[PDB]
RNA sequence: CGGCCGCAAGGUUAAAACUCAAAUGAAUUGACGGGGGCCCGCACAAGCGGUGGAGCAUGUGGUUUAAUUCGAUGCAACGCG
RNA sequence: UAGUCCGGAUUGGAGUCUGCAACUCGACUCCAUGAAGUCGGAAUCGCUAGUAAUCGUGGAUCAGAAUGCCACGGUGAAUAC
RNA sequence: AGGACCGAACCGACUAAUGUCGAAAAAUUAGCGGAUGACUUGUGGCUGGGGGUGAAAGGCCAAUCAAACCGGGAGAUAGCUGGUUCUCCCCGAAAGCUAUUUAGGUAGCGCCUCGUGAAUUCAUCUCCGGGGGUAGAGCACUGUUUCGGCAAGGGGGUCAUCCCGACUUACCAACCCGAUGCAAACUGCGAAUACCGGAGAAUGUUAUCACGGGAGACACACGGCGGGUGCUAACGUCCGUC
RNA sequence: AGCCAGGAUGUUGGCUUAGAAGCAGCCAUCAUUUAAAGAAAGCGUAAUAGCUCACUGGUCGAGUCGGCCUGCGCGGAAGA
RNA sequence: GUUUAUUAAAAACACAGCACUGUGCAAACACGAAAGUGGACGUAUACGGUGUGACGCCUGCCCGGUGCCGGGAGGUUAAU
RNA sequence: UCCUCCUAAAGAGUAACGGAGGAGCACGAAGGUUGGCUAAUCCUGGUCGGACAUCAGGAGGUUAGUGCAAUGGCAUAAGCC
RNA sequence: GCUCAACGGAUAAAAGGUACUCCGGGGAUAACAGGCUGAUACCGCCCAAGAGUUCAUAUCGACGGCGGUGUUUGGCACCUCGAUGUCGGCUCAUCACAUCCUGGGGCUGAAGUAGGUCCCAAGGGUAUGGCUGUUCGCCAUUUAAAGUGGUACGCGAGCUG
RNA sequence: UGCCUGGCGGCCGUAGCGCGGUGGUCCCACCUGACCCCAUGCCGAACUCAGAAGUGAAACGCCGUAGCGCCGAUGGUAGUGUGGGGUCUCCCCAUGCGAGAGUAGGGAACUGCCAGGCAA
RNA sequence: GCCCGGAUAGCUCAGUCGGUAGAGCAGGGGAUUGAAAAUCCCCGUGUCCUUGGUUCGAUUCCGAGUCCGGGCACCA
RNA sequence: CGCGGGGUGGAGCAGCCUGGUAGCUCGUCGGGCUCAUAACCCGAAGGUCGUCGGUUCAAAUCCGGCCCCCGCAACCA
RNA sequence: CGCGGGGUGGAGCAGCCUGGUAGCUCGUCGGGCUCAUAACCCGAAGAUCGUCGGUUCAAAUCCGGCCCCCGCAACCA
């Protein structure tokens, strides 16, 4: 029910400075989820301007095998938006266990990417978010690797 | 609750259980749990044992069930007079005769396996034993 | 909702190998054609293999597809 | 409520608590009436040609947008400022 | 008498003029392209005279940018008991 | 005045106890209701058995009533029960099948007996000739099953996004391939026993078959074996077989 | 099998973590004086410290250790 | 008041009252093969049937089904 | 009532309110015969035509068909003209 | 010419009630008790993820497993059709112990008080009413406690009805 | 008398597939033409016919190869009739029969008759 | 006097486990009106009793001080 | 435990019975009349037919299970 | 099983009776008129006669078989 504001505010920009200049139309790609820290590598799509693909990655490398010349460099100016996989044992209110932590833990909860099937007692749950502060990322990983049903809860890439 | 996905005939004849097992060599994991007794494994017991054993090995190494219920044991609702047709497919079981492998496992220290099977077998009805894939 | 059933048709072999019979004698009451005619062995519509001549009885396996046959040994 | 009368329906006698600053009579000017009379106007009737269907122009609502500046929005806004 | 030599939208190409500038966003030209539409539901509009209707001419605004507005004559009814 | 009132005789009969092989085949005792009335009683009439009568309970009609009593059809009928009387001798069942307004009866057949009559007729074994598809087995087929390999196609994606199309996935995954089990209604296999047929020896008071007189029997129980059912429960139940 | 004593340190291993210094957690599984000592089997401290540990040598001194296979038993095992 | 004499006295029955409906007198109905009688030596303010059951306030909607009454044209219609 | 499969213990038969499905017809042709032919289903290519009409080829092999349920059977075909 | 389909076909042609009932049979065939059985019900036992702030096993313990009893709900018709007259109350009880109290212990996440729990132990003790026919149950008020069961769910040739 | 090849069998996957090679004098195939015999629910593709230049590709046959299919012991196991036993929801024993599967191995047929060709 | 607990945006309420202060209602905001309602689009909203100390995180630890709901106890 | 009936646009009902193609009423939506609303007038969309599986060339329909809903039964005990 | 009647435009349905040559109302459409519908009024819109043969110059007709329906009646195999 809580599932625009980012694209309306990423338009506020200042978030990327491409080869010495910002203000260029751009967007973080869905195949890397670039994070503020370890810079990036940018590619120029025909329309929709620059397509950042996070520094070092295959699809970005595939482009190198087509029009590598178009590819460009940039930084971050000023950890919004990312996904996290939390494959875990069964559930038993575990869906609450993720959320229980997340609640007033603050961070955005638009990553309704769960998938409970497999063969064994191991539901595959994923979560895209739009966490703000980089420090917040760390507290989550410590508070989410802990969970008993959880066997893995870290930066999906 | 391991069980057949879309059968052929619904209810099945009781059928006496006799003779020895078949797949008697742990042909997958390095270690397995052979069965000595001669009883029937309810789908519940099997799966329950699976979770039992899996609890120990965390999730490292690898497992393999060697059986499968596939025999629709039927009961009759309580307080009903005999006859009037065979009852209802209450639950499924796999006939198990002496010497039948059940849970092959590997990738984990032999000791951890030897400990897990203690538990899994502990939940099983039929008396069982541990085994290792002796070459050929 | 069941319990219904036909009424056995007394099928199966009626004459075994080595047996002697008269023409018109019925050797087999097969429903399909588990067998096939042989020398002196007529095949009625009911696939009731029978004797076309008095004599002995035998069960050949001749034929490329190992189909069994019945033949009246001309005894 | 009680009392009396009544077969009944009810009737007769007849309060209070509470509640508002009005309720009300007539008469006046208007407005209105699916009241009456008298009269007019493309009001209708009698006709001529139209929009509404079609594509396009233009304005408008709505929607969208980072902005779709602001105002106009029964008749008397909508090729309007 | 056909969607037809009707229709002209849309669209490609190639141009002209204005103006620092014509992609968003102009006008106009040429070649081609060539849709909806075969008189429009409910509903509803103007109009009695040189009006309706139909026809083209012009002007302010204006660098440019009218199918709008304003203005001008041409043609020219019906009907009102 | 009154189907008025309290109330004895009178009429009735609510309650309790006693009695309940009694004092009695419905009463005594203690109390009960009616008691001028649709009351009660004498005597004597009348109404009759599918009839009477009934303030209606199927109550009453001679201690009897959802059709009285007595006698007569009449030894009703009784697939039901009980019972069925002296003796010895010989043989000796079945509790199955099929059919039945049949299922605790009966009928024909199976088994029984007595009689006449017939062939190594028959049984046992060894040997020979036979079909089988069961136990077991197996997984080519029908289904089902686990893992692995390959993997279309399905989704996520990057790029493109009109469109084609190109890579990409620690995502789902058909098919075929390799290993792996399961089946009463699966079989590319397949016993023993079982059954039929042929021959030969041994032993068997013909043990065999046919015809004939008379039956009984058709409720079966248990135990082992092979199963169905049921909970691989029942001295359970339903068959085969001994 | 007992008892005497050693069981350290380089060092706070680095990262981590308000500290985690021998043991929350990833890595390590290097070397040192080596009789031996791993970046610790169990305990314990805010971290420390600290009691043990595997282990190493002393004394005595003969067997000793756990699995395996099976024979027969014990518990498991309460009724009117 | 009555009631199951001999397990039931009641809330059962009857009950006065109300309604329905039958019946014009050789009544209706019943007893009876019948004659004949009760009805009644009465005649609609009467007599039989039925439902209800003093009194008080009342007693609503349904004619499809069934039955009862009325209509008789038309189809169907027996012996003849 | 009748048919088919299993139970049914490799001959026949064999019970249960045991397990599973059917029939109470159809056809003058779907019968008889003579001659002839033999499929399913995927892959590829192909006007409209697309997961799938028809077509060509191939692999495949009777996984098809047999008026209807099942079983046995069927290419010498009983299958199809 | 028959769904004579109950399909070997009693008729050309036929549905009910009987607690007003009646007769001849059966424990061949039921209700209740018993008997076998123990699915179910009850009690106990194994494994033990987990809860228990730390720590599985102080105390509970899921997923599962094996039992034991013969109290329940049942299954089977072996006993009884020539009468087993069914629940509760009353009266009178007797046994088991899987113990409600009292007595003796261990452990306790037991300071003490008071409890939790398991082991031993059957000597004795082990309510009065309200409502309901109830047993039971809820409730009132007690008590050291107001046990669980068997005994034809004891007890009618003793009572009540 | 040896090799070819064709027809017809016996037998019927030890005989069948795949792979590699190979033959055209004859034989065979394909092949050529089709007024006519006959034929196509269209079509000489098939069928049918008249023929024969061409060829050995296809097909066919032979030869080699075992990558499979296929065959297949011995032993053991399962089962099992019969007689005993137990811990009798299953098995033990004596005992006669005795698998399926799998292994060693086998293995790319043999064969009779006739007819024509070559070599004798 | 001692012992035990309640205090959270304006109202009612969530919480919290020594770690980065929310839900609901009103309320305000914008459209519209003269201002409301209806309708339409937005939203905030708290010294966690105070306070220091253990506080990088105390709001969950700790009393000291507050009121608040129970309980015992001074019966001169 | 039992037998019978039903689940279809947002609501109520068809249509199923007897295989191919789902209609009615209100409601929702678009326009009109009105100062405005309703009413009224014009025009329009909207239903994977409970779910799964099956039978079939094809299933809302035929067949079976599952979940729901209602009915009738649960007597002698 | 026989007999008595009968399928006519889409159709309720006359014609028949007394051979050639076929009506009605509902189907729809439009105009009309319509505060706006309403209502109401006119023409158009409409089968070679239930199926196929005989006799006839010509077959609804007059008749034979024929499907379907409608009644009686033989429903004692």
């Amino acid at each position: 029910q809580l599932q625009y504001t980012p694209q309306n505010r990423s338009k506020d920009n200042g978030r990327v400075v491409v080869e010495g200049v910002g203000n260029l139309m751009h967007h973080i790609a869905r195949c890397c989820q670039p994070i503020p820290g370890d810079e990036i590598v940018g590619f120029i799509t025909q329309g929709r301007g620059i397509s950042v693909h996070r520094a070092d990655c295959e699809q970005l490398a595939e482009l190198r095998s087509h029009a590598p010349e178009r590819i460009v460099d940039a930084v971050w100016g000023e950890g919004y938006s990312l996904v996290v996989r939390v494959v875990a044992n069964d559930r038993s209110g575990l869906l609450r266990d993720i959320t229980t932590i997340l609640a007033n833990e603050k961070v955005n909860v638009l990553g309704v990417a769960s998938r409970s099937d497999t063969k064994q007692q191991l539901a595959t749950i994923d979560m895209t978010i739009e966490i703000y502060n980089l420090q917040v990322l760390g507290r989550v990983l410590g508070k989410l690797n802990q969970v008993p049903d959880v066997i893995d809860a870290r930066r999906l890439h | 609750m391991l069980q057949p996905k879309r059968t052929k005939f619904r209810k099945m004849h009781k059928g006496r259980n006799r003779g020895l097992a078949q797949g008697t060599d742990v042909s997958f994991g390095s270690f397995g749990l052979k069965a000595v007794g001669r009883g029937r494994l309810t789908a519940r017991q099997i799966e329950a044992a699976r979770r039992a054993m899996t609890r120990a090995v965390k999730r490292q190494g690898k497992i393999w069930i060697r059986v499968f219920p596939d025999k629709p044991i039927t009961e009759k609702p309580l307080a009903v007079r005999m006859g009037k047709g065979k009852g209802n497919v209450e639950y499924w079981v796999a006939l198990i005769q002496p010497g039948k492998v059940l849970y092959e496992m590997d990738g984990v220290p032999e000791e951890l396996a030897r400990e897990a099977f203690k538990l899994a077998a502990a939940k099983l009805p039929i008396k069982t034993t541990f085994v290792t894939k002796t070459v050929m | 909702r069941n319990g219904r059933d036909s009424e056995a048709k007394r099928l199966g072999v009626k004459r075994f190998g080595g047996e002697s019979v008269l023409a018109g004698s019925i050797i087999v009451r097969q429903r399909g054609t588990k067998f096939h005619a042989g020398a002196n062995v007529g095949c009625g519509r009911d696939h009731t293999l029978f004797a076309k001549a008095d004599g002995k009885v035998k069960f050949e396996v001749k034929g490329p597809k190992n189909r069994k046959f019945i033949s009246i040994e001309a005894e």
